[PDB]
């Protein structure tokens, strides 16, 4: 009679039909990902649509049910991500503007291309060429011409896509009852409706500016050695109290800073830890592999890959008459099918690869049995720092001894630790102001803090406060820089990437002293700790059935994104940097220019 | 003193659909269950009342093996006293079980690829089903009061759904061919027995 009954049963139909109409698109796309043919394009084309046309009609239907009615937020919340009609509620003209500005600004990313002045013929994509030019060139004309032209060619072409775009999102967002498009998109991290546990779509914004408040001093550290050594690197193209430049960060936006250990590693001539050699010479094959990463994973009490998962997975690139898209992936087709895709190889990187993989797996199948609407990250950030505290704990001297890949005899020692610790801080310490910063952006953009004849003016000055890095080039109104990016200009949401490696350290403190461990919070190794194991999987078996502020206290005690455990794992690094930088300059002074001579 | 066809009965070509589950009256045979318990080729054999050892010669009047397919993961609803879809709407046991639940994989048999949809389960139903009652109705499922006059529509559906059975799901999405042994109590002579 009621109308929750209403929705009940509406839901428990639309879970069992939704499922095997996933399961078909999920098989259609593996087909096509393992095995690259026409007829398989086609067939997965097919069930794409079919599964698509599926659940716009099942959003009609849903729309049926009034939110007001519902007490179960376990109804609720799956009547709510159902609902969400999205470019169905707009006028199926603007839905079709809409739609060719997101596939003609998809096309002009990935067919984009710069070519160089000496030579209208040959030119060069953005992977691989643009990306191992900037990823390993020494050379600052080469990647500044890179870093610019790729900017001047592709990005100019989506500023007016951009600006339409960003209009049409925001009349589909405030026709949803949304106050902007940023507003839709921090939805993600709503919570309502749960005393004491909610969370507004505003407290985001100022819990993410309260916690980079907290780690701006860490990385005023790291920001300064990495001037210090990049100086010592170029000498002409750096000052010692400026920002850094863009082109010069190991990529073509500075998102990560992997590329400049070579260039800041402390003890340049003790050794890094790699242990490839250890697996070639013991007949270590990608089977072996990954039996030490489902090893790894049953020491913490975490169950191991299912005979489905050795069957079905593409573990080898299958040779040379079967073509694949090799990038690491683990999938969950529904229907108790988890399988990984990855071309392995016999090297460490892979080696961590497959714990990484491995941990989304276990994701995956600790939420398995929640409803079908409620099998993901309990926000958009979980899977990702799930997978990578686990790449962390296996990439463990102890844990390389532990599994008869590194001599005992092998000294670990300040050197080795140091070493480790400002990789890791170039990786994941110098993402957090870009990511921070790119959302903050969009963020402002969407509110309509920016009128878009300042589009671009916001930009470079958030860049030159939030990241302390500058344009090498004046960049006027005409450029849309931000969606030189992929995840912009394909209209990606970003702050996951923040939100996640905050998350991945607070899990790695929260199961490294239920491991007992005694030490610096880096040579943690949470393997054959149990207690890391409940501790984190209490968390895993959620879902979004919860609020995501429940199921973080669920690890970490707290209620909230924390970055105390991030400053902490990075302590021997920070003192160590405090001592490098006892008469040079922390902080950066955002006037300088590279370009103001 | 014959043999009954517990072979067919659990080796037939292609199993019945759960909510019009198919149902075998075994009776007046010598059958030994030994064979079947010790197989070792069935993933679950669970005797609810009286464990699979001393069956083999406790004497029973007529027994039914009920048999169809069901999920992995739905199994554990074929117990005396469990809650779900399977238990409620197409095939509810009874807490005063007697006999066995025999369920085994069947993912090279009952799944083919592009999914074998051959099976199907109730999904909706305005009341619970009684312990083994047969549902075979075909009347569309009314969510609200308005009526839907044989159609489907907006708040009315179909109360039959199929299973995708490819031979690529987990363990517990895949074709469980489940046999169901009841015995039966009589003063009648036990004529199901040896
Ligand atoms: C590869 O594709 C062809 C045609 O698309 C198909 O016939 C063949 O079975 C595929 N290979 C495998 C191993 O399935
Ligand atoms: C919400 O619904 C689920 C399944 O529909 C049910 O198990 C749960 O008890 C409900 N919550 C409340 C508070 O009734
Ligand atoms: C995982 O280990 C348990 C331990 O007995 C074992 O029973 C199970 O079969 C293992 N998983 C697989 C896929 O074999
Ligand atoms: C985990 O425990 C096993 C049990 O013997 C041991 O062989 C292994 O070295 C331990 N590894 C770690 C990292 O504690
Ligand atoms: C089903 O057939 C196999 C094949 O011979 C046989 O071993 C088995 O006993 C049969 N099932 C029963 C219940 O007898
Ligand atoms: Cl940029
Ligand atoms: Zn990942």
């Amino acid at each position: 009679s009621t109308i929750e009954e209403q929705a009940k049963t509406f839901l428990d139909k639309f879970n069992h039909e939704a499922e095997d109409l996933f399961y078909q698109s999920s098989l259609a796309s593996w087909n096509y990902n393992t095995n690259i043919t026409e007829e398989n394009v086609q067939n997965m084309n097919n069930a794409g649509d079919k599964w698509s046309a599926f659940l716009k009609e099942q959003s009609t239907l849903a729309q049926m049910y009034p939110l007001q009615e519902i007490q179960n937020l376990t109804v609720k919340l799956q009547l709510q991500a159902l609902q969400q009609n999205g470019s169905s509620v707009l006028s199926e003209d603007k839905s079709k503007r809409l739609n060719t500005i997101l596939n003609t600004m998809s096309t002009i990313y990935s067919t984009g291309k710069v070519c160089n002045p000496d030579n209208p013929q040959e030119c060069l994509l953005l992977e691989p060429g643009l990306n191992e030019i900037m990823a390993n060139s020494l050379d600052y004309n080469e990647r500044l011409w890179a870093w610019e032209s790729w900017r001047s060619e592709v990005g100019k072409q989506l500023r007016p896509l951009y600006e339409e775009y960003v209009v049409l999102k925001n009349e589909m967002a405030r026709a949803n009852h949304y106050e902007d498009y940023g507003d839709y998109w921090r939805g993600d991290y709503e919570v309502n409706g749960v005393d004491g546990y909610d969370y507004s779509r505003g407290q985001l914004i100022e819990d993410v500016e309260h916690t980079f408040e907290e780690i701006k001093p860490l990385y005023e550290h790291l920001h300064a050695y990495v001037r210090a050594k990049l100086m010592n690197a170029y000498p002409s193209y750096i000052s010692p109290i400026g920002c850094l430049p863009a082109h010069l960060l190991g990529d073509m936006w500075g998102r990560f800073w992997t590329n400049l250990y070579s260039l800041t590693v402390p003890f340049g001539q003790k050794p890094n830890i790699d242990v490839t050699d250890a697996m070639v010479d013991q007949a270590w094959d990608a089977q072996r592999i990954f039996k030490e990463a489902e090893k790894f994973f049953v020491s913490v009490g975490l169950p191991n890959m299912t005979q489905g998962f050795w069957e079905n997975s593409m573990l080898t690139d299958p040779g040379n008459v079967q073509k694949a898209v090799c990038h690491p992936t683990a999938w969950d087709l529904g229907k108790g099918d988890f399988r990984i895709l990855m071309c392995t190889k016999v090297t460490m990187d892979d080696f961590l690869t497959a714990h990484h993989e491995m941990g989304h797996i276990q994701y995956d199948m600790a939420y398995a049995a929640q409803p079908f609407l409620l099998r993901n990250g309990a926000n958009e950030g979980f899977h990702e720092a799930v997978g990578e505290i686990m790449s962390l704990s296996a990439a463990t001297p102890k844990h390389l001894k532990s599994i008869g890949l590194l001599s005992p005899d092998f000294q670990e020692d300040n050197e080795t630790e140091i070493n480790f610790l400002l990789k890791q801080a170039l990786t994941i310490v110098g993402t957090l102001p870009f990511t921070y910063m790119l959302e903050k952006w969009r963020w402002m953009v969407f509110k309509g803090e920016i009128p878009k004849d300042q589009w671009m003016k916001k930009w470079w000055e958030m860049k030159r406060e939030i990241v302390g890095v500058v344009e090498p080039v004046p960049h006027d109104e005409t450029y849309c820089d931000p969606a030189s990016l992929f995840h912009v200009s394909n209209d990606y949401s970003f702050i996951r990437y923040y939100t996640r490696t905050l998350y991945q350290f607070q899990f790695q403190e929260a199961l490294c002293q239920a491991a007992k461990h005694e030490g610096p919070l880096h040579k943690c190794d949470i393997s054959n700790s149990t207690e890391a194991g409940q501790k984190l999987f209490n968390m895993l078996r959620l879902g979004k059935s919860e609020p995501w502020t429940l199921a973080l206290e669920n690890v970490v005690g707290a209620k909230n994104m924390n970055v105390r455990p991030l400053l902490n794992y990075f302590e021997p690094l920070f003192t160590w940097l405090k001592d490098q930088n006892k008469n040079s300059f922390v902080g950066w002074s955002t006037d300088w220019s590279p370009y103001a001579d | 003193t014959n043999l009954c066809p517990f072979g067919e009965v659990f080796n037939a070509t292609r199993f019945a659909s759960v909510y019009a589950w198919n149902r075998k009256r075994i009776s007046n045979c010598v059958a030994d269950y030994s064979v079947l318990y010790n197989s070792a080729s069935f993933s679950t054999f669970k005797c609810y009342g009286v464990s699979p050892t001393k069956l083999n010669d406790l004497c029973f009047t007529n027994v039914y093996a009920d048999s169809f397919v069901i999920r992995g993961d739905e199994v554990r609803q074929i117990a005396p006293g469990q809650t779900g879809k399977i238990a409620d709407y197409n095939y509810k046991l009874p807490d005063d079980f007697t006999g066995c639940v025999i369920a085994w994989n069947s993912n090279n048999l009952d799944s083919k690829v592009e999914g074998n949809y051959n099976y199907l389960y109730r999904l909706f139903r305005k009341s619970n089903l009684k312990p083994f009652e047969r549902d075979i109705s075909t009347e569309i499922y009314q969510a609200g009061s308005t009526p839907c006059n044989g159609v489907e529509g907006f708040n009315c559906y179909f109360p039959l759904q199929s299973y995708g059975f490819q031979p690529t799901n987990g363990v517990g999405y895949q074709p469980y061919r489940v046999v169901v042994l009841s015995f039966e109590l009589l003063h009648a002579p036990a004529t199901v027995c040896g």
